[PDB]
């Protein structure tokens, strides 16, 4: 998932930092559903399509069939995360910065899901 | 057949099936746990009513539904169950697997729709619990069993 050549920190960050997550179909209508339905990637600069969802963060079809809605998610106590840049897949590009949560998941939504669109 | 199925919101609103997360966000709906799903199976309505929350989907096949329960305060701790459409008889699904060789405990997540070869077949996301990963979770409603389990992202 990451960048070949490039360094993947391990960072603690702070409650109160907020990222952006894509969410699936199914995901999004657990949210709605009052579930704490978070996936372990997000991204720390706004998403703002789903062909940038695809190609710029590599969330592949065959995990995430719809990437159709997009969280802001908030830090509620120090949090683990790794930090770096995403690398190729399948044929997607990457080459932004994405976050993955490690451990315990200390998570918020913040607002309502957003719609993405596609491109 | 399974008919009519409602979830009912702690608040009281009432999402339809297939009511889309777009059309809720459009009538200015926040996020709220859902307490009760019913439905109608021949001439009786059925329920499962939870005060902590649940998650239901109603099976493809129409006569199971996939309910995850939430165990304490917090909406993460959960319990998958498959509920007969009668509601006479249900099943918990194992949440502890075989990965790679190891029982690997964990908690279903939420539900997603793939497609499969069998209206039977449901699917729900399972977080490992040693290290949070994802793994998608296929199973059989019509025995209660699991299909197969997929690393996912």
């Amino acid at each position: 998932a990451w960048l070949e050549g490039t360094q993947v920190k391990t960072e603690i960050v702070p409650p109160g930092r907020q990222y952006q997550m894509v969410v699936a179909k199914g995901q999004a209508e657990a949210i709605m559903q009052g579930k704490p339905a978070f996936g372990g990637f997000a991204a720390p600069e706004p998403i703002p399509s789903q062909a940038y969802a695809r190609d710029k963060l590599v969330i592949l079809d065959r995990f995430k069939t719809d990437v159709s809605h997009v969280i802001t998610v908030e830090t509620t106590a120090p949090q683990k995360i790794h930090s770096g840049i995403t690398g190729p897949l399948e044929n997607y590009k990457g080459g932004v910065q994405q976050v993955e949560f490690v451990g315990d998941r200390n998570l918020k939504i913040v607002g309502t899901p957003g719609v993405l669109p596609v491109e | 057949m399974i008919s009519d199925f409602e979830r009912i919101r702690e608040d009281g609103k009432v999402i339809d099936e297939n009511m889309t997360v777009d059309q809720m966000i459009a009538l200015g709906w926040s996020p709220c746990r859902v307490v009760e799903a019913r439905w109608r199976w021949q001439e009786q309505l059925l329920s499962v009513v939870n005060s902590r929350g649940l998650l239901a989907i109603v099976v493809p096949d129409r006569q199971h539904l996939a309910i995850l329960w939430n165990d304490d305060d917090t909406g993460v701790a959960a319990t998958l169950y498959v509920v007969s459409g009668d509601r006479q008889q249900q099943i918990r699904i194992a949440d502890q697997l075989l990965i790679n060789g190891q029982l690997e405990a964990g908690i279903y997540s939420w539900f997603e729709q793939f497609p499969q070869v069998s209206p039977s077949i449901f699917t729900c996301m399972f977080s490992r619990q040693r290290d949070q990963a994802m793994f998608r979770v296929d199973i059989d409603a019509s025995t209660g069993d699991i299909v197969s389990i997929q690393h996912s992202r």
